[PDB]
């Protein structure tokens, strides 16, 4: 069975010759008594195979007397019938045919190779015209197309000297007269003439074409086609039913059809007819033929009594139901069951509830096995019917067995790896699986009606990889982020909040204990309040010695359940950190500082006992939720009448006419959310704290008793807006259009609504629920998507020697921090030795570990920028090393090599989404303030504005470290310095939103130059004022004698000499666009900072933002540094007069002018310097800028945009999936290979790292790096059979064919199709010992 | 771009037309005549 | 616009191309297209109302 590798290939006319048994005869199948095959056929069992033990159709050879013999009556053989499946029959064709895939699809690949277009083949084939198989004369040509009427004009003039023909014996001729090398070389050679660009492109084609023909040796001739295989009977049967009534195959009419039509063809051969019948016929021929290849591609699709079309051939290896996905990669499986699912509260962790019978069915053989190991089933049918007697031992021995035998857990949709588990059984007397309660989370399971289903460890080796992998121990911190799956969820942390409390109210006040047990004999005496502060000694203990506990006893007055609560504690820690009541992020913090220091099993072990209190107290403590619970503030009503008479005012206006109806709009809705926003305060002040209760005191209130608030303040349930749904006004309604409704809600649940009011929740309800149901499937085929990308990843290397990658600095903008670059770091390895801001400190050797020690150690430090070994700085060879990972989060540690990271990365990306689509500037606070890269100007008011629009301000901390930072316009009005120190809330900037200022930091008169009233501008005099200037119309509005005239009005000194741009020689006046327009006159003065002019005026996002899609609007950028001006007039567009510093002016593109420019045709800026708004390419920043920029770009804009959601997800599982689209780069020069073409960056960095090598200095090729997007990367890739998989296979087929083509099971989907173990994980030591057995022969 | 060939045959015999009732009789003299003259 | 637009020069240049868009390829004759308009939406039996 073992094989190495696969191989496609042409089936050559010979190949069939080299399969085949015989040629095939009349069609037809059986005697309508005898339901038994008829011969040379379709189930002719004489070729294909025999059908019983060794018989002729008549009988007359059998017995293995007749033991080779063939029967003469029906030439009916003997053996046995098996071969049916391995052998393939075949049929000889009466005439030539070619075939389709080389035909119908894009780039031909035959009329391509020719230069002939398609149509002209067409013609040629659908027999309607002849063609030029050669220019005998060459007075006509090679590939020349005569119709049937200018054929006979040729015809009758010359005769003998051409062949120029029709149908595929003149394609046989031409394919198999047409050389291969002397075009190649020509082909080569005349690039070399004019390799203009789609020429040059073609060319490359057509002589890949010919060498590929060369070196795989594939022959076109075979392109044509003369004999066809057939299939076995029992891929396409023909069975019965009771009535003697048969299913059959949507095939065996085509075969039928396609024999007959033969058969009509000899036939009328035989018979020397017109030739018009012949093609009639044929034409039938090739129809059915192609209709079999594929019968809904080229005509009306064929059906049958059904009027369904008939499924392909194709569409069984396609779509859903095409094999890969259908039963090759999903598939029904033995031993295994479903259930119902009900909960198990008293179980532990390892345990899950089992009807027995369930396990009954699933353990039979190994019971038979232990009853012929004991011999009271001695025998195997004794076994069944004593199985079948239910005695006592059967059970006894299940129980015996059941043990240790782990088992498997299944609820879908399997989003995630969590939503399946492994446990240890445990048996039941019902029909109702038991479980832990805990883990409905990672299912996102709830007792309601949900399913699960089981699988079973049969082989040793799986049930250890269930007990060491899959065992709830081993998996309980999210692998994406670093937060416990198991927070104890509603219940048991409202319990625990009720009893960690601290009423003043019910009794036992200021006593002293010794400890939480006599606390117990009074609280189970029911003696004490038990939420209730009192006086008592504690004893616990820390390890602050090197791992050794340090013991120590003292008091605290403490509520009596906090007190009672310790003795679950285990011997490490604090009572400060039990001194609360303990919202359900404080367990989170408990279990995972438990975990953090100690280890797991304290955790575990804590965390069930913490469920079984919880249960216990929570039993007791009182529970319910009324009508009294539900409780409406007094002061509601008058408010109402307020907003009644407001809206009656209002109502007046619009009635007097003075105010329109959208600004009332817009009035009306704020001042009803106003209401509602004093309606939410009146009900949460009037519930949150309505209780007084007193006290040894006259009267004090505390927070409340009331069922509802409670359970809104644990997070077990509820919310502030949830609560004002039952009681309050919950605010208003937007229609199914998108509008937003402007009469709100009057009355609650509580009161009842109003016939409309339920009437109009229905839109928004349903609005929501039509999209509760059809958000999902963009979320799987997002996530099928991502994972068909990335499967082929797997860690390589411990250490890959690398070199630095990208720099860590905090999101904090917009407000505070956002990541503390603390958790940036999280777990992460350096790029470089790094030191503190007390220098020159290192604490790595260019590469460490980071964990919470150095974490803090470092927060210490000021320290805000590191490098890191990144994941894609990284250089190994197919994969890379471990320390450019870093750490596994749910372990938690630096995983060991052999482990697959693309999966675990679009599980982490893929599942939460699925929920997750539903002037001026102002300091707050004290602080250094920082602008780099920045030219201003003190402006004529004594502080900076801009004239470096990449400047933007920040609000720098005393210490260094920003605490703000915001843009700012090009020549903004500050009211602020850089690198000062400044109150809290000031308004330094100032600016209006509309205008872009045109600010003069020379200083100079101004006259009327370059510019003439209507001519480049209009002469606008302001009929308000009187002073205005000379007034620059837009791009269209000028009169056109001066629209080719760049208007500028002009700065100058006293002489009239331009006043050059101070410190350099570049003079200084502005070409004026529209709206520029300025208020002073002909010899007025500018200042240095002064205006001459002033310019007035969701899911699929990120859907097009991994997939690389590019937009509309790009806010280009600057190719090459330089000055620039602008180009040719607008013919559709404006050009750019790019000139550079040193290098070469021409390069210019076309501009819409209709959108807004930034540079202006003077102005300089840099390379990789924004020109146009909107947005942008993030191919043009790769081509321009390295990786970093990017990078770091859209990382920052998705993290944002699940983060509105409130989404963690740490950043290494977005940086891997980008180098998975950086597989290929598309070479520069030539010499090693050919000249441009995309070609893998590994195997470049290959070529490069041994051919520039000392092999050479160079004769190789310099490259630029290529971008894919993902749909298209993924099928743009070496492997076939994967790219055969999921999508457009059948081109990919016919792809791979041509070429020769033979993969080498490497890849995940590679070495799983074909049955045999991964090449990592669990079979990485067994594929690594093939790896260095390959190695060694 | 008609890729039917009901219509390239239903055309293609378009070409012909009915020839009778004495191309009856005269297709069948040619032939008597090849056949009396073999 | 769509009458300088319009082409056909006589009524039954009108008839014939109404015909071809309804029957290309199909040689037209008189008939053919006026009996094949009229079966359109002048034919009680392959069109009503209600
Ligand atoms: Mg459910
Ligand atoms: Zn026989
Ligand atoms: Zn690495």
């Amino acid at each position: 069975e073992e094989f190495d590798a696969i191989k496609i290939a042409l089936a050559s006319p010979d190949m069939i010759r080299s399969w085949s048994f015989g040629e095939v005869k009349k069609p037809e199948t059986i005697n309508y008594r005898t339901f038994k095959p008829e011969r040379d056929g379709l189930f002719c069992a004489r070729i294909f195979g025999p059908v019983k033990d060794y018989e002729c159709l008549c009988g007359k050879y059998k017995r293995l007397k007749h033991r080779g013999v063939i029967c003469e009556k029906c030439g009916v053989e003997v053996t046995q019938t098996k071969v049916r499946r391995e052998r393939m029959g075949h049929i000889e064709l009466a005439s030539p045919t070619a075939h389709i895939w080389f035909l119908k699809s894009l780039p031909s690949r035959i009329g391509l190779l020719l230069d002939m277009p398609l149509r002209d083949i067409e013609r040629v084939l659908y027999f309607e015209s002849y063609v030029v198989i050669e220019g005998g004369m060459t007075n006509l040509e090679r590939q020349q197309i005569l119709t049937e009427e200018q054929y006979l004009d040729a015809l009758e003039e010359f005769g003998d000297e051409f062949d120029a023909k029709m149908g595929a014996e003149a394609i046989q001729a031409l394919l198999k007269s047409m050389d291969l090398e002397q075009e190649c070389e020509q082909l080569r050679e005349e690039l070399n003439e004019t390799n203009s660009e789609t020429k040059r492109k073609k060319l490359t084609k057509r002589i890949k074409l010919l060498e590929a023909f060369v070196q795989s040796g594939n022959k076109p001739e075979w392109m044509i086609l003369t004999v066809l295989p057939v299939l076995p009977p029992d891929l396409r049967p023909l069975v019965p039913l009771d009535g003697g009534r048969f299913a059959t195959s949507d095939l065996n009419d085509l075969y039928r059809r396609v024999i007959n039509r033969n058969n009509r063809l000899k036939r009328l051969l035989d018979l020397a007819a017109p030739d018009i019948i012949v093609r009639n016929e044929k034409r039938m021929l090739q129809e059915a033929v192609d209709a079999l290849l594929d019968n809904g591609r080229r005509g009306r699709a064929i059906t049958g009594s059904n009027k369904r079309p008939l499924k392909s051939l194709a569409d069984m290896i396609k779509g859903k139901q095409g094999r890969f996905r259908q039963n090759l990669l999903g598939k029904r499986v033995d031993y295994s069951g479903r259930s119902v699912i009900t909960v198990g509260p008293y179980l532990r962790l390892h345990q899950c509830g089992l009807p027995k019978k369930m396990a009954l069915e699933l353990f039979k053989p190994f019971i038979y096995g232990k009853l012929e190991l004991r011999g009271l089933a001695t025998t195997i049918k004794a076994a069944k019917k004593m199985v079948e007697r239910e005695e006592a031992v059967v059970w006894d021995i299940l129980d015996e067995v059941i043990r240790e035998h782990p088992v498997l857990l299944n609820r879908a949709p399997t989003l995630h790896r969590l939503g399946i588990q492994a446990f240890e059984p445990v048996l039941i007397e019902g029909k109702a699986i038991q479980l832990h309660p805990l883990v409905c989370a990672a299912y996102n399971a709830d007792f309601d009606g949900d399913q699960m289903a089981v699988h079973v460890p049969l082989t040793l080796e799986a049930q250890l990889e269930a007990r060491a992998l899959m065992m709830s121990t081993n998996n309980i911190l999210s692998p994406a982020n670093g937060e416990p799956i198991i927070v104890p969820s509603q219940d048991v942390v409202l319990g625990l909040y009720y009893m960690t409390r601290d009423c003043v109210n019910a009794k036992g006040e200021g006593m002293v204990l010794t400890g939480p047990k006599e606390a117990e004999r009074l609280y189970r005496s029911g003696l004490a309040s038990l939420h209730a502060r009192v006086k008592v000694r504690i004893t616990e203990y820390e390890k602050d010695a090197n791992g050794e506990l340090v013991a120590k006893t003292s008091l605290k007055d403490t509520t009596v359940g906090r007190a009672i609560l310790w003795m679950i504690v285990p011997k490490g820690l604090p009572y400060s950190i039990v001194n609360q009541a303990l919202g359900k992020k404080a367990i989170s913090k408990m279990l995972n500082t438990c975990y953090r220091i100690l280890g797991l099993k304290p955790t575990v072990i804590f965390a069930d006992q913490i469920m079984y209190t919880g249960f216990a107290y929570a039993a007791r403590s009182g529970a319910s939720v009324g009508i009294d619970d539900m409780v409406i503030p007094e002061k509601k009503h008058e408010i109402i009448s307020e907003a009644e008479a407001e809206v009656a005012e209002i109502q007046e206006q619009f009635q007097s006419g003075l105010v329109t109806a959208g600004e009332r709009y817009n009035k009306v809705i704020d001042i009803w959310a106003a209401a509602n926003d004093r309606v939410s305060k009146a009900m949460m002040d009037n519930l949150q704290t309505e209780t007084v209760i007193n006290r040894d005191g006259q009267e004090e209130k505390q927070v409340s008793f009331n069922s509802i608030y409670m359970m809104a303040d644990s997070g077990a349930r509820g919310s502030a807006a949830q609560i004002r749904q039952l009681a309050g006004m919950r605010g208003l309604m937007a229609k199914p259009d998108g509008s937003i409704i402007e009469t709100p809600i009057t009355a609650n649940f509580r009161e009842g609504l109003n016939v409309l009011q339920y009437f109009i929740s229905t839109h928004g309800a349903r609005k929501g629920l039509a999209d509760t149901a059809l958000k999902t499937a963009n979320s799987g085929y997002l996530t099928r998507r991502l994972v068909d990308v990335a499967q082929d990843l797997v860690v390589t290397e411990d250490d890959c020697g690398t070199h630095e990658g990208i720099m860590m600095t905090p999101v904090i903008e917009g407000g505070d921090v956002k990541e503390p670059l603390r958790d940036r770091v999280l777990g992460r390895v350096t790029a470089e030795d790094v030191l503190k801001p007390g220098t020159a400190d290192i604490l790595v050797p260019r590469n460490t570990l980071l964990h919470e020690q150095w974490c803090d150690l470092l927060e210490e430090n000021s320290v805000d920028a590191v490098k890191v070994r990144s994941v894609v700085s990284c250089d190994t060879d197919f994969g890379v090393c471990a320390h450019c990972y870093g750490r596994d989060l749910a372990r938690g540690h630096i995983i060991n090599k052999g482990e697959a990271i693309g999966v675990i990365a679009a599980q982490s990306i893929g599942e939460p989404g699925t929920q997750l689509t539903m002037s001026s500037i102002q300091v707050k606070n004290k602080g250094s303030i920082k602008l780099s890269n920045v030219k201003s100007v003190v402006n004529s008011s004594g502080k900076l504005v801009i004239t470096s629009r990449n400047t933007e301000l920040k609000l720098i901390d005393e210490f260094g470290r920003t605490k703000e930072s915001y843009k700012v316009p090009y020549g903004a009005v500050l009211a602020k310095g850089d690198g000062e120190q400044v109150a809290g809330g000031e308004t330094v900037a100032n600016w209006d939103p509309h205008t872009m200022p045109v600010i003069t930091e020379v200083s100079g008169f101004v006259r009327f130059t370059d510019m003439i009233d209507g001519q480049t501008i209009t002469r606008q005099t302001d009929e308000l004022t009187g002073l205005s200037s000379l007034v620059v119309l837009d791009s269209a509005e000028r009169t056109a004698g001066g629209k080719d005239l760049r208007p500028a009005l002009k700065i100058v000194d006293a002489q009239g000499n331009d006043v050059l741009i101070p410190g350099t020689d570049m003079p200084a006046q502005y070409f004026l666009p529209g709206k520029a327009i300025v208020q002073l006159e002909d010899g007025v003065q500018i200042s240095s900072g002064d205006t001459l002019a002033r310019i007035p005026q969701g899911l699929p996002r990120v859907a097009d933002l991994f997939e690389a899609r590019r937009p509309k609007e790009p806010a280009i950028l600057a190719e090459i540094s330089g000055i620039v001006s602008f180009g040719k007039e607008t013919k559709g567009k404006r050009r750019l007069v790019i000139t550079p510093v040193d290098g070469s002016d021409p390069y210019e593109e076309m501009i819409p002018k209709w959108r807004q420019l930034n540079v202006f045709e003077g102005e300089r800026v840099e390379r990789g310097d924004v020109i146009s708004d909107g947005p942008e390419a993030p191919h043009d920043i790769l081509r321009l800028r390295g990786v970093h920029a990017v990078t770091r770009y859209i990382v920052n804009e998705v993290q944002d945009v699940y983060r509105l959601q409130g989404v963690k997800i740490n950043d290494k599982h977005i940086e891997v999936i980008v180098r998975q689209m950086l597989r290929k780069a598309t070479i520069v020069n030539a010499g090693s290979s050919d000249f441009l073409e995309g070609e893998q960056v590994e195997y470049s960095r290959v070529k490069i790292a041994n051919r520039e090598l000392e092999a050479n200095g160079k004769v190789g090729a310099t490259y630029s790096r290529d971008l894919l997007g993902i749909t298209k990367a993924s099928l743009a890739t070496e492997s076939f059979i994967s790219a055969a998989s999921f999508q457009e296979t059948t081109r990919v087929l016919t792809e791979a064919a041509v070429a020769g083509k033979r993969d080498e099971l490497r890849g995940l989907k590679e070495n799983v199709i074909v049955g045999r173990l991964i090449p990592a994980g669990t079979g990485y030591a067994y594929h690594q010992d093939r790896m260095r057995r390959r190695a060694a022969g | 771009r008609t890729t039917d060939p009901v219509r390239m045959y239903m055309r293609e015999m378009g070409t012909v037309e009915l020839l009778t009732r004495e191309g009856e009789i005269d297709i069948a003299k040619r032939i008597e005549d090849g056949i009396n003259q073999v | 616009e769509t009458l300088r637009v319009d082409p056909t020069n006589d009524r039954l240049s009108a008839l014939v191309e109404i015909y071809r868009m309804m029957r290309p390829g199909e040689p037209p004759t008189r008939e053919a297209a006026e009996s094949l308009f009229e079966n359109l939406f002048f034919s009680e039996d392959r069109y009503d109302l209600s």
